[PDB]
C-alpha cells in the first residue's frame, strides 16, 4: 500500500506538512537468540533420531556452541 | 491442552522438567523466560470425536432466505417463528437430530427427548 | 474389574529425554498387541 | 510364610477400618485365618492365580460402592464359600449388576446382522413345492429393447426362477 499514503507530521507551531510516501519497509529482530547452524540443522533434519531432544538447544547453548551476538561482543 | 506463547516473544513453548525440584517448567526455546505447568497433563490424542454437528451459526442465519421455515416455538420465548435445519457436520453415521435455532430468543435448541 | 472407570498405570523402569520414548512406546503398545482371536478377520454377525 | 502374614495384616486392615468395629477381635482374625486358610485352598501359595482372587475380593471389600459388603461379610456369607463363588459380577452392588445385563443385551442384539425381508404374494407358483408364496423382487438387467425381467423366488422352500 505505498502509494495511497501520504503525511500529517505536525510541526512545532502546529504545521501539518504534507510528505507523500514512497514505499514502507518492515523490520523484525534477529539472531536475539543464539540462532543455530544449516549444517548441524540438516543434520538434526535427517532421520538420525527418531525424535530430536527437546532441550537440544539448551545442550548446544550449555556448550557454548553458537553463542548470541551481545555475549560474542 | 492450549498451546501457550512466551509473553516476551510469541513462540511456541515446550514442556521441560525440573531436574530436582520436580515440576513441569515450560521453557521458551527462544528466550530465557521460564514458567510452571498448572496440570501436569501434556499431550492428549483422542482418538474418538463426536463433535461438529451445532457450529457455524452467524448472528443473521435467518437473513438467507434459503432455509426453511416451521411453526414449532422456542422455549424461552414462545414466538412461534423459527428456523430449522439439520447437523452441521457430516459423517456416514451422524445422526437425524434437528436443529432449531429463532430470531426473538436468538437461541439454539434441539428436538431430542432421551 | 468393579471400579467406575477402569484405568491403566504404567512406567519405564531403568537403574531429560522422556516425552519422545513414551510417545513412541506408546504408539507401539497402541498399534501391535494382540488381545485373542486370529488377525486378518474382522467384524463378525449372526444370521439366523 | 509371607503371603499367609500380609493377607492376614489385610483383613486386619480391612476389618479394623470398617464402621463395624472388632471388639470381637479373636472373632475376626478367627474369620481372617478361615478366609485365608480357604484362600490358599485353591493354591496354597504355589499358583500364580492366588494373588488375582485376592484382588477380586480385597477390591470388592475396599470398593465402596457398596459399604454394606463389610456388614453382609461380618454377618454371614462365609468365606470357604467365596473361593468357590466367583461372584465377582453378581456382587457390590444391584445397579451396577441390572447395568451389566443391559449392557450385554445390547451387545447380543447389535451383534446380529442384515434380514432383508422379502415380501411376498401369491401371484405365482413355485416349481419344487409349487406353492405360491413367491418372494418376488423387481429389477432390470439387459438393454433398452425390453422392460424388467420379471425375477421370481419362492420362500416357502428357496426356489429361485425366472418368468419369461
Ligand atoms: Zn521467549
Ligand atoms: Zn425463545
Ligand atoms: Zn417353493
Amino acid at each position: 500500500n505505498s502509494d495511497s499514503y501520504v503525511l500529517l507530521s505536525v510541526e512545532d507551531d502546529g504545521s501539518f506538512t504534507m510528505i507523500p510516501a514512497d514505499k514502507v519497509y518492515k523490520f523484525t529482530a534477529r539472531n536475539k537468540y543464539a540462532t543455530l547452524t544449516i549444517d548441524e540443522a540438516e543434520k538434526r533434519m535427517d532421520k538420525k533420531s527418531g525424535e530430536v531432544p527437546r532441550w537440544l538447544m539448551k545442550h548446544l547453548d550449555n556448550i557454548g556452541t553458537t553463542t548470541t551476538r551481545y555475549d560474542r561482543t | 491442552t492450549t498451546f501457550r506463547f512466551c509473553r516476551d516473544c510469541n513462540n511456541m513453548l515446550y514442556p521441560r522438567e525440573d531436574k530436582e525440584n520436580n515440576r513441569l517448567l515450560f521453557e521458551c526455546r527462544t528466550c530465557s523466560y521460564v514458567e510452571e505447568a498448572g496440570s501436569p497433563l501434556v499431550y492428549r490424542h483422542e482418538l474418538i470425536t463426536n463433535i461438529g454437528e451445532t457450529a457455524g451459526v452467524v448472528q443473521d442465519i435467518g437473513s438467507d432466505p434459503t432455509l426453511p421455515r416451521s411453526d414449532r416455538e422456542c422455549p424461552k420465548c414462545h414466538s412461534r417463528e423459527n428456523v430449522f435445519f439439520q447437523s452441521q457436520q457430516r459423517r456416514k453415521d451422524t445422526s437425524m437430530v434437528l436443529f432449531f435455532v429463532c430470531l426473538s430468543c436468538s437461541h439454539i435448541f434441539t428436538s431430542d427427548q432421551k | 474389574d468393579n471400579d467406575e472407570k477402569l484405568i491403566i498405570r504404567c512406567r519405564v523402569v531403568r537403574p531429560a529425554e522422556e516425552d519422545h520414548m513414551l510417545k513412541k512406546i506408546e504408539n507401539t503398545m497402541l498399534e501391535n498387541i494382540t488381545l485373542r482371536g486370529v488377525e486378518n478377520i474382522e467384524r463378525v454377525v449372526m444370521m439366523k | 510364610h509371607k503371603l499367609r502374614d500380609q493377607v492376614l495384616k489385610a483383613l486386619y486392615d480391612v476389618l479394623a477400618k470398617e464402621s463395624e468395629h472388632p471388639p470381637q477381635s479373636i472373632l475376626h482374625t478367627a474369620k481372617a485365618i478361615e478366609s485365608e486358610m480357604n484362600k490358599v485352598n485353591n493354591c496354597d501359595t504355589n499358583e500364580a492365580a492366588y494373588k488375582a482372587r485376592y484382588r477380586i475380593i480385597y477390591s470388592n471389600v475396599i470398593s465402596k460402592n457398596n459399604p454394606d459388603l463389610k456388614h453382609k461379610i461380618a454377618n454371614g456369607d462365609i468365606t470357604p464359600e467365596f473361593l468357590a463363588t466367583c461372584d465377582a459380577k453378581d456382587l457390590a452392588p444391584a445397579p451396577l449388576k441390572q447395568k451389566i445385563e443391559e449392557i450385554a443385551k445390547q451387545n447380543l442384539y447389535n451383534a446380529q446382522g442384515a434380514t432383508i425381508e422379502r415380501s411376498v404374494t401369491d401371484r405365482f407358483t413355485c416349481g419344487k413345492c409349487k406353492e405360491k408364496k413367491v418372494s418376488y423382487y423387481q429389477l432390470q438387467t439387459r438393454s433398452a429393447d425390453e422392460p424388467l425381467t420379471t425375477f421370481c423366488t419362492c420362500e416357502a422352500c428357496g426356489n429361485r426362477w425366472k418368468f419369461s
